[PDB]
């Protein structure tokens, strides 16, 4: 049914950037916002931003405010986070989750980012 | 719920034009509407109707009225079945 | 504004355990859109109470959600060895409103 299945892992250079993928199947895409949310290795929740997949609006975590770029494409169904100019504490999991009550979640996506 | 339908991009994104969508939802699980449109240069550029899933913004709003102040594109959701057929802003 | 909740609780199986998540007026005390979620390590957050008390569909009637004042509370009855995991409160994020967690809890289930 409803489900939300995210790009591979990816193992990055620092100062690089990196874009994760998330595939909205199981209910009608642009029905709800898409969220993304980030979990450093053995540590909390971190959310990143939101993604209006109509109206191709966005709002950001002040943290990440200007490096973190936020997208979809509507026809198929798959919304896009890029972070750019990397570093080490940007290596986490990444998740992205449905509706503003993240009432479900993709199975996240590993970006590690290592000299 | 049943909403108003409507997708400016139809042809690409395969779906339909005009219409009534019938929402699927959950149990108990609150169903809205929403309608997004453009402001280009002085026209008004329909883009979306459909419906909306339960969204903290859209409780007990009887009109869609988009409140963002000068966005790109305006969004509104709404409460009510087919309340999206019609859509201000302020 | 940061949401905080206890750093562990443990229970025995069969108790009632209960994890807060505080935070001021501007928030938590204004808006009935505190939501918890369980994360058993190494996989993905799972939903288990929104809109501060509501619970989705296939989620045992053992998770309740309250709200007094300025902090929400999650309540898991008769616990289970399953109940192992993480819970995150956050509110709902998207439109007027932006995103928070809480730092979690890690509640221990001792059998």
């Amino acid at each position: 049914q409803v489900q939300l299945v995210q790009s591979g892992a990816e193992v990055k250079k620092p100062g690089a950037s990196v874009k994760v993928s998330c595939k909205a199947s199981g209910y009608t895409f642009t029905s709800s916002y898409i969220n993304w949310v980030r979990q450093a290795p053995g540590q909390g929740l971190e959310w990143m931003g939101t993604i209006n997949p109509v109206s191709g609006s966005t709002s950001y975590a002040q943290k990440f405010q200007g490096r973190v770029t936020m997208t979809r494409d509507t026809s198929i169904s798959t919304a896009y986070m890029e972070l750019s100019r990397l570093r080490s504490d940007d290596t986490a999991v990444y998740y992205c989750a449905r509706g503003g009550w993240f009432d479900y979640w993709g199975q996240g996506t590993l970006v590690t980012v290592s000299s | 719920r049943e909403c108003i339908y409507y997708n400016a991009n139809w042809e690409l994104e395969r779906t339909n034009q005009s219409g009534l969508e019938r929402c699927e939802g959950e149990q108990d699980k609150r169903l809205h509407c929403y309608a997004s449109w453009r402001n280009s240069s002085g026209t008004i550029e329909l883009v979306k109707k459909g419906c909306w899933l339960d969204d903290f913004n859209c409780y007990d709003r009887q009109e869609c009225v988009a409140t963002e102040e000068n966005p790109q594109v305006y969004f509104c959701c709404c409460e009510g079945n087919f309340c999206n057929e019609r859509f201000t802003h302020l | 504004s940061a949401l905080t909740q206890p750093a562990s609780v443990s229970g025995s199986p069969g108790q009632s355990i209960t994890i807060s998540c505080t935070g001021t007026s501007s928030d938590v005390g204004s808006y009935n859109y505190v939501n918890w979620y369980q994360q058993h390590p190494g996989k993905a957050p799972k939903l288990m109470i929104y809109g501060v008390s509501k619970r989705p569909s296939g989620v045992s009637n053992r998770f309740s959600g309250s709200k007094s004042g300025n902090t929400a509370s999650l309540t898991i009855s008769g616990l289970q060895a399953e109940d192992e995991a993480d819970y995150y409160c956050g509110t709902f994020a998207g439109g007027s409103y932006y995103g928070v967690f809480g730092g979690g809890t890690k509640l221990t289930v001792l059998w």
